[PDB]
């Protein structure tokens, strides 16, 4: 199977609840990254969906497929996209899932912390 | 958090088919994958809301949809067809076992056409089978 996905919980600030859809096998190449991403409790929104794709072959391209007129909501999934899609050399389409009862300046407050533990997770993920 | 899926090949070398859901309050996002490729991607949202009961049939059963292009061809003759069939699984059958759904696939798996009827019926119990 070329394509895998994955649900975790990342623990140990807010905890977060990812699916991640990932190439099972893995350089750098043409199986796109989708990852949703969202605070966890214990109905979501999907407040944003981002894409984001290395222009050449670092020039990394992205827009909103569905925009959000929150900027930090925006900020982050655009982040997270492009971020993702530089680390790894490939397309990345992020989802930004909303809890019914999010406050986004978590998203602010915890910007650097969402992106690194995704990053990390990731890396593990495609080893 | 609920995460849906179903992996197949393509009838009868078999290409990898693998199809995805995640539901939200607001929305619905389908990932419609070939050999792990997805290069389009699709708003399929509905347009709005003697004698005879037919005419009530008509509007009871008028289901119009917008599709909007976000990635990919926005002229494709085959893409209003495959998301409005996709959208109405969902509304009439899938839920249960508003409507928005965002739809991310290639565009690989669509006189130009090739066996277009077959291969849509296919992809339908596909979305079906995972329950969507």
């Amino acid at each position: 199977m070329l394509v895998k996905t994955i649900s975790r919980t990342i623990e140990s600030q807010p905890t977060l609840d990812v699916i991640a859809t990932l190439p099972a096998d893995d350089r750098s190449k043409k199986i796109p990254i989708s990852l949703v991403v969202g605070f966890k409790q214990e109905s979501s929104s999907l407040s944003c969906y981002y894409y984001a794709i290395p222009l050449m072959r670092s020039n990394v391209v992205g827009i909103p497929l569905l925009d959000t007129k929150d900027d930090r909501i925006r900020d982050m999934a655009r982040h997270m996209a492009t971020i993702i899609s530089e680390r790894f050399n490939r397309p990345c389409y992020v989802t930004w899932s909303s809890l019914p009862s999010e406050d986004p300046s978590m998203l602010v407050a915890n910007h650097l912390y969402i992106l690194k533990k995704c990053l990390d997770l990731l890396k593990t993920e495609l080893g | 958090m609920i995460s849906y899926e179903f992996q197949t090949h393509l009838p009868k070398e078999n290409k990898e088919l693998y199809v995805q859901a995640t539901h939200f309050n607001n929305t619905i996002l389908l990932q419609i994958r070939l050999n792990g490729e997805m290069d389009s991607t699709y708003e399929v949202s509905s347009k709005g809301l003697y004698d005879d009961e037919e005419e009530e049939f008509v509007r009871d059963h008028l289901s119009d949809y917008q599709v909007v292009t976000k990635l990919g061809d926005s002229a494709d003759p085959k893409v209003p067809v495959v998301c409005v069939q996709i959208a109405e699984l969902y509304r009439r059958v899938i839920l249960p076992e508003q409507f928005s759904l965002l739809i991310s696939m290639s565009s690989k798996i669509w006189s130009a056409d090739d066996n277009d009827f077959g291969k849509l019926v296919f992809v339908l119990k596909c979305i079906k089978d995972m329950y969507a």
